[PDB]
DNA sequence: TTTTTTTTTTTTGAGCGACTGCACTACAACGTTGTAGTGCAGTCGCTCTTTTTTTTGCTGGTGGTTTT
C-alpha cells in the first residue's frame, strides 16, 4: 500500500518473478546479460537465493556459476544463512575443488 | 509511472532521436533496435493520432527543428529580427543536436564558436 | 570459455559491500600489473608467468586489458541485493515492479504495529477462559513478537 | 599537552549548619545523599527530558504506571474498600488492558495485595499524625509525623527489600522513639 | 557516478555520437578540470575510512 | 572484536579466554537431513531439539575454526571443566557439550 | 617535542565584492494606492511588459491585474 | 621472519570473544592493568553515551 | 475581553534446578526401635550472544536568485 520496499523483499520479489511462467524467460534475459557468474561467500546463502541462481544456471549452455565458498565459516546462521544449503548445492553440483 | 517513463523515454526521442520518430509517423519500424519497439512505435503513432484528434497543436521538437532546417535551407532572402553576430563559448553551450541548425543559421549569420580543445591535433575518429 | 568476454558481462557477487570495494580494488590492480607484464613480456610472479606463457600475443590482449582498465569504473562488481534490485528495476515488464520506490532500512516498527494488529483482531475478543491461557503463554505482544 | 587536567570534583566546602533544621531535609538527604549533595547545596539539577508518547495501548502492566495501580489498590484495600469501583475506575481511564486480560491482571494484583493486607491490617491501629519539637546538638527538628498508633509505627508500600527504604524507617523510627512512643516500627 | 539504464530503452542499446551519458560527461569533466588547472592542483579524497580505519580507494581517474 | 567481525582479517597474536564457553539451544527449529528444508517443531519433541542441538555444535565447531584461523604467530586457548549442570561433582563436565 | 603555529603575514584577500546601488545606500486615485515594495515592483513589471506603441487594452490590464492579485 | 625482527606493539594481540559483555569483562580486566584497549566491534550508538 | 500561579520522587526478574531440614512409613535388628528411602517446604545460585544488505535523473534540455 506504502509503495515501500526492504531487503529480504528485493529476493522475495525476485523469486517470484521467476517462480512465474513468463519469468522464467526473463532469466533468459539474465543469459543474455551475464552468461557467467563467479559467487563469492556461498556459506552465506539463503534458500531464496540458491533457487534463484538454480532456475538462472543449472544447465543452459555457453553459461558457467563457479560458486566460491567455504562450508568451514558459515557462522552466520542466526542471520537467515543456512549450511544445509549449501549441502544441497554440493549435492546437486557434482565438480568440487580445494 | 508506465506512463511517465514512456513520456520520458519519448521526450528523449524527441530531443536526440528525430528520424526514429519521424519514421513511426509512418508506421515503419527501424530494422536493427532492440526488443522494446513494437509496444512504443503504435504507442507513438496513436499518440501523434490522439494529439492531431484533439484540439492541441501538431507541432513538436522535432518536427519544427526540421521545418526551421527547412525554412533556413531553401529561403533566399534573409529573415528579419535576427543578430549580426552570435558567439557560442564553451563545448557545453551547445549540445551536439542542434549542428545542423547551426550549419543552417550560419549562411544568414556570423556564428563564432570559441572551441575549447585540451589537444591543437586531431584526436577524433 | 568459448568466447572472451567484456567487463559489463561477468558478473561478481559478494554479500558485504565493503568487500565488493575490495575486490574491485585488487582486480583493478591485477589488471593493472597484468597490462603491465603484458607490455614488458615478463613478471615477478608465477601464476603471472603461466598466464604469460598461455597467451600467444600480446599486442591484443595488452589492448583487452587497456580496454578492460577503462571500463573498470562500468564493472559489474554488485552485491546480493544490488543485484536483485538491478534485475528487478531493469526488466521490470517481466518481474512486475514499480520504477519508483522508497527503501526502509529498519523494518521493526511495522513488524511490531503488524503483530499488535495481529493481537487485536485476535486476543481481544477471546472469553475469560482462552485469555487465561493466552496471558500464561504470553504477557502481550512483545513476547510472541521476541518469539 | 600543556593544560591542566580535570581536578577532582569533592572539595573541602565551607558550611554552618542552621539552627532549625527540618525532618524533610533529612529524608530527602537520607533518601538520596550525591542527589541531596547536587540539588542542594549548589542547586544543580539534571533535567532529563520526559519520555515520549507511546504509539499502541499498554498490553501489559511494567513501571511507574504498575506500581501507581499497586500504590491505590493497597491504599484501596487497607480501609476494607470496594476493589470492583477501582477496577471500574481503572478500566474508564484506559490504563487496565482492554478485554479480560485487564481483568486477569486486576485480579493477579488484587490477590498479591489482599495477600499483603492480610499482613498489614493483622495489626493495624488507628492512629494521627503527632508533632516533632527535638532539640539535638544544639540544632532544631521540626515537623509532622503522620498516622502514629500507639503500637509504634506502621507504613505498607508495595515495593521490593531495599535499603532506602530500611534507611527512611529507621529515620522515623529515631525521630519517633526520641519524643515517648514505646514500640516497634515495621515496614 | 554511474547511472543504470531504464532498461527499455533504445537509446541504451544503441548510442550514437551525441548521446548524454553521465559516466564520460564525468570523465570529461576531470579531464576539463585537469587542463583547466593553471598554477596549482590540489586533489583531495578519502583514502581512510574514519570508523574502522579500513582503507579506502580512489576513483579509477585519479 | 567478535568472531564475525574477524571473518577475513589477520592478526599477529590472537588470545581465546572463553572458547570452551557455550550454550544450549532450547527451540526446536532444526532441517531435515534427506530433504534440506527448515522445519519448525512448535511442539517440544526431544527430537527436534537434538536435532537442533546438533546444528548448533557444528556452528560452534565452525566458530571454533574461524576464530582458530586468524592467528599467524600465536594462539592461546582457555581450557576448563566448565559445567552447565547445576550438579557440583556429579563425576562427569559438560567439555563434550562444547 | 616542539611546536608554535605559524601566523599570516597578509591578509588572504581584500574588500573585493560585486555590490550594486543598494549596497552603497472620488474613491479609486492613484494617492490612495497602497504604497509599499511589492506594488513597486508591480508598476515596474507593468511599465516593462507593456509595449509603448500599441494602445492600452482594458481587458489586458484586468488580465495582468488577475495575474498580479489586486482589485479588480 | 627470517633474519627481521619486529617489537610486539599494542596493536598485534588481539582477544577474540563471542558477547558483549564477555568483551566488557576483558576491557575491565584490561583496563584495571593500566592497558587501554579498543573495541572494533563495538555498535553502540554516541547518542546514548 | 481581562488574566494567576507551581518546583517534590517513586519502580523495576523469574523460571530451572540444586542444598538442606523435617516429617513419614517400610522393613529388618534386638512388641519395640533404628536405619533407609521418599515428599514437601524454605532457601539459594544463575543467567539471559553474534549483524548487514541502496535506485533516486549535477544543467532531462522555452532551463537561469536577489534589485529597484
Amino acid at each position: 500500500r506504502r509503495g515501500e520496499l526492504g531487503f529480504d523483499d528485493m529476493l522475495s520479489r525476485l523469486d517470484s518473478a521467476l517462480r512465474s511462467e513468463s519469468g522464467e524467460v526473463l532469466a533468459a534475459a539474465i543469459r543474455t546479460r551475464f552468461p557467467v557468474a563467479m559467487i563469492d561467500e556461498f556459506q552465506d546463502t539463503d534458500p531464496q537465493q540458491y533457487r534463484i541462481f538454480r532456475r538462472i544456471w543449472h544447465h543452459q549452455p555457453e553459461t558457467a556459476l563457479l560458486l566460491i565458498g567455504d562450508p568451514k565459516q558459515a557462522i552466520y546462521a542466526f542471520r537467515g544463512a543456512d549450511i544445509f544449503t549449501y549441502m544441497k548445492a554440493r549435492s546437486e553440483v557434482h565438480a568440487h575443488y580445494t | 509511472q508506465l506512463s511517465s517513463k514512456a513520456a520520458d523515454l519519448f521526450d528523449q526521442y524527441l530531443v536526440y532521436r528525430p528520424d526514429w520518430l519521424a519514421q513511426w509517423e509512418t508506421g515503419h519500424l527501424v530494422e536493427g533496435l532492440g526488443e522494446a519497439q513494437a509496444w512504443q512505435a503504435p504507442l507513438w503513432k496513436a499518440l501523434v493520432e490522439y494529439t492531431h484528434q484533439l484540439g492541441q497543436p501538431r507541432w513538436h521538437r522535432a518536427n519544427l527543428y526540421q521545418r526551421f532546417i527547412e525554412t533556413l535551407e531553401s529561403a533566399t532572402t534573409c529573415p528579419p529580427g535576427l543578430p549580426s553576430r552570435v558567439f557560442i563559448c564553451g563545448i557545453s553551450a551547445l549540445p551536439p543536436v542542434y549542428l545542423q541548425a547551426l550549419q543552417a543559421l550560419g549562411k544568414h549569420i556570423e556564428i563564432h564558436l570559441l572551441f575549447t580543445n585540451p589537444c591543437r591535433y586531431y584526436w577524433g575518429d | 570459455f568459448p568466447r572472451p568476454l567484456t567487463v559489463e558481462e561477468l558478473l561478481v557477487v559478494t554479500f558485504t559491500e565493503a568487500a565488493t570495494a575490495e575486490l574491485r580494488g585488487r582486480i583493478r590492480s591485477n589488471i593493472h600489473e597484468l597490462r603491465i607484464a603484458c607490455l614488458r613480456e615478463t613478471t615477478d610472479n608465477p601464476l603471472y608467468e603461466r598466464l604469460l606463457e598461455e597467451i600467444d600475443d600480446k599486442a591484443q590482449a595488452a589492448q583487452w586489458l587497456l580496454l578492460a582498465e577503462r571500463q573498470m569504473d562500468e564493472a559489474a562488481v554488485f552485491t546480493i541485493h544490488g543485484f536483485c534490485q538491478r534485475m528487478l528495476n531493469l526488466n521490470a515488464f517481466e518481474s512486475g515492479m514499480l520504477f519508483e520506490q522508497q527503501l526502509i532500512e529498519d523494518e521493526s516498527l511495522l513488524r511490531y504495529q503488524a503483530c499488535a494488529d495481529f493481537w487485536r483482531r485476535h486476543c481481544y475478543p477471546l472469553p475469560r477462559e482462552i485469555a487465561q491461557v493466552v496471558f500464561e503463554t504470553w504477557k502481550g505482544p512483545q513476547a510472541l513478537l521476541r518469539d | 599537552q600543556a593544560g591542566k587536567a580535570h581536578s577532582e570534583f569533592v572539595q573541602p566546602l565551607p558550611f554552618t549548619l542552621p539552627e532549625t533544621v527540618p525532618l524533610e531535609t533529612l529524608q530527602r538527604f537520607w533518601a538520596h545523599p550525591v542527589r541531596a549533595f547536587f540539588q542542594m547545596r549548589l542547586q544543580v539539577n539534571f533535567r532529563t527530558e520526559d519520555s515520549e508518547i507511546p504509539d499502541t495501548e499498554p498490553f501489559i502492566l511494567e513501571g511507574l504506571s504498575r506500581y501507581q495501580i499497586n500504590q491505590q489498590l493497597l491504599n484501596a484495600l487497607v480501609e476494607q474498600d470496594d476493589a470492583e469501583r477501582l477496577f471500574r475506575r481503572f478500566r474508564a481511564a484506559g490504563d487496565l488492558p482492554y478485554g479480560a486480560f485487564g481483568e486477569i491482571f486486576w485480579e493477579t494484583q488484587c490477590q498479591e495485595m489482599q495477600q499483603l493486607a492480610d499482613r498489614v491490617i493483622a495489626c493495624r491501629q488507628p492512629g494521627q499524625s503527632m508533632e516533632i519539637d527535638l532539640a539535638c546538638n544544639g540544632v532544631q527538628i521540626t515537623g509532622w509525623l503522620p498516622q502514629v498508633q500507639p503500637d509504634g509505627l506502621l507504613r505498607w508500600r508495595p515495593s521490593l527489600l531495599s535499603v532506602a527504604q530500611g534507611m527512611q524507617l529507621w529515620l522515623e523510627h529515631l525521630v519517633y522513639c526520641a519524643s515517648g512512643g514505646n514500640g516497634e516500627s515495621r515496614l | 557516478r554511474q547511472l543504470a539504464p531504464l532498461g527499455f530503452d533504445l537509446m541504451s542499446q544503441k548510442p550514437k555520437r551525441g548521446d548524454r551519458s553521465r559516466r564520460d560527461d564525468d570523465r570529461y569533466l576531470f579531464l576539463e578540470a585537469l587542463i583547466s588547472a593553471q598554477q596549482k592542483l590540489y586533489i583531495s579524497y578519502i583514502g581512510r575510512s574514519i570508523q574502522d580505519n579500513s582503507e579506502r580507494f580512489p576513483s579509477v581517474l585519479v | 572484536v567478535t568472531i564475525h567481525k574477524s571473518k577475513g582479517l589477520e592478526y599477529p597474536l590472537v588470545w581465546l579466554p572463553f572458547i570452551t564457553n557455550f550454550r544450549v539451544q532450547e527451540q526446536a527449529f532444526y532441517h531435515d537431513r534427506h530433504s534440506f528444508e527448515a522445519v519448525l517443531d512448535l511442539n517440544a519433541a526431544p527430537e527436534s531439539v537434538d536435532l537442533a542441538e546438533a546444528e548448533r555444535l557444528a556452528e560452534d565447531l565452525r566458530l571454533l575454526y574461524v576464530a582458530l584461523t586468524r592467528s599467524v604467530w600465536h594462539c592461546s586457548l582457555g581450557v576448563a571443566p566448565l559445567v552447565r549442570r547445576r550438579g557440583d561433582k556429579k563425576g562427569d563436565t559438560d567439555v563434550h557439550q562444547s | 617535542a616542539e611546536l608554535n603555529a605559524k601566523t599570516l603575514q597578509r591578509l588572504p584577500g581584500d574588500n573585493w565584492r560585486v555590490t550594486s546601488y543598494s549596497g552603497l545606500q472620488p474613491t479609486l486615485t492613484p494617492h490612495q494606492f497602497p504604497r509599499g515594495a511589492s506594488p513597486g515592483t508591480f508598476l515596474h513589471s507593468l511599465f516593462e511588459d507593456l509595449d509603448f506603441t500599441q494602445p492600452v487594452d482594458p481587458n489586458w490590464v484586468r488580465e495582468k491585474l488577475e495575474l498580479g492579485g489586486f482589485e479588480s | 621472519n627470517g633474519d627481521d625482527a619486529r617489537p610486539v606493539r599494542a596493536s598485534d594481540i588481539s582477544v577474540l570473544v563471542r558477547s558483549r559483555q564477555e568483551a566488557a569483562q576483558v576491557r575491565d580486566a584490561l583496563t584495571l592493568l593500566e592497558i587501554p584497549s579498543v573495541y572494533l566491534s563495538n555498535r553502540d550508538s554516541v547518542f546514548e553515551t
